[PDB]
């Protein structure tokens, strides 16, 4: 039940919403404010972690949770609790109108 | 008789005989059952005062057989007695698993096992 | 090898001899220490499932000596092992007190003591 | 009787004397905290360590604060007065004299 705050674990051996291999097997708790509370994602706990910080797990049997700010180069605009990387504008041939901060993504603009 | 006690502050066992016919003791607080039969796990896990904990993690303790969770224990950082009457067999590994080693106070934290009469 | 085991499912004891030389057991689940030394209190308190609780009372279990509170145990209605190593004198009364009798399940619930040998040899 | 004090036999005669605080023991050894919004009442459910509830005041009783124990209604007719307001479970009866 590693992807159910209202569901079961439905292994994402195709992109729907669940565990998928890469750690070797890797389960993600799919609902916002919910991250796994187990080294095996056996259960999904709830932790808000207001935008700008990620969730830190501090358990080896049952997980405890913290809210630590996103590192340089990552962002988080919602209460999910996992920071994502900035969109690299130069990869697609775009230009940074706004490089991005710890709560908002980068703004890419094309070449005029 | 056959009984052991592991003092965590000294990492030394207290045995009834230097060569027990029931278990083989290790230096890290683990046990291998040598004789099959009824056993009694015991011990008290004393956590350090909650006012000293930094990592906000649940105080969880597990007693492990070979690979099976005999029991999972947790409370609000209080004196945690462990154990119970379990039917063990030869070749079983007995060891404990802590949620975080920082939570455990070494002084007066003990555990062991004793062979069961009828 | 003085060891006793009380089964709360049937309210009957499991002793090594018809009369232990170290304690005198009672039918309700209490003990009276008759010999000074070291003993090992043990037992598991199986609480009723948390959804069966109507009186939302904490699941607090306490072991009592004559009048001194030996230990206080509580958790959120999970498997609750009790006991520990305690030096005892002759005449001490050993009995349990609970927070609400509706929490204790009869099945798999047991507790007792064992006379402790000395453990000379250390590794 | 101490949420900030000791037992000074404001004390036993035991009542936990501070608002929102009621005893958490069959011997009042310690005083815990429980609000119980006005109109409700604190139910104790422990024999060793007390659990707290909030049960509403039965009709005829009132509680206009976070204490947690319902007080009886003020009967105006017992004093020769008339009830300008009979009262609900969160306010008391208001009496006025007769002209
Ligand atoms: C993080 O950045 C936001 C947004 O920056 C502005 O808007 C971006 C989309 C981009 O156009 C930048 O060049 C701008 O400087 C900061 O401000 C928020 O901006 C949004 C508009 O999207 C507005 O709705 C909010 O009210 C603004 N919030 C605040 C508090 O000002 C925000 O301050 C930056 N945060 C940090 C920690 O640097
Ligand atoms: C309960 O009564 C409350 C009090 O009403 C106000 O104060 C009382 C003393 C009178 O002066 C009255 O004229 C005021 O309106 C109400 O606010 C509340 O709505 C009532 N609730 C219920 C459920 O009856």
């Amino acid at each position: 039940p590693g992807c159910g705050p209202g569901k079961v674990q439905n292994g994402s051996g195709n992109n729907t919403r669940c565990c998928s291999l890469y750690p070797k097997e890797r389960c993600i708790c799919v609902t916002p404010e919910y991250h796994c509370g187990d080294p095996q994602c056996k259960i999904c706990k709830h932790y808000p972690c207001q935008p700008g910080q990620r969730v830190e797990s501090q358990g080896d049997i049952v997980f405890g949770f913290r809210c630590v700010a996103c590192a340089m180069g990552t962002f988080s605009a919602g209460r999910d609790g996992h920071c994502r990387l900035w969109t690299n504008c130069s990869q697609f041939g775009f230009l940074t109108m706004f490089p991005g901060n710890k709560t908002h993504n980068a703004v890419c603009i094309p070449e005029p | 008789s056959c009984m052991v006690k592991f003092e965590l502050s000294s990492s030394k066992w207290h045995m009834t005989s230097p060569k027990p016919h029931c278990v083989n003791t290790t230096s890290d607080g683990k046990l291998k059952i040598l004789q099959s039969g009824t056993y009694l796990i015991y011990g008290q896990v004393i956590p350090v005062d909650k006012k000293y904990i930094k990592d906000n993690a649940p105080f969880v303790v597990q007693i492990y057989k070979k690979n099976d969770v005999l029991q999972t224990l947790m409370n609000d950082f209080q004196i945690l007695p462990i154990g119970g009457v379990y039917e063990l067999h030869a070749g079983d590994n007995i060891y404990l698993k802590f949620n975080s080693k920082d939570h455990i106070q070494k002084t007066n934290t003990y555990w062991g096992i004793i062979l069961m009469p009828d």
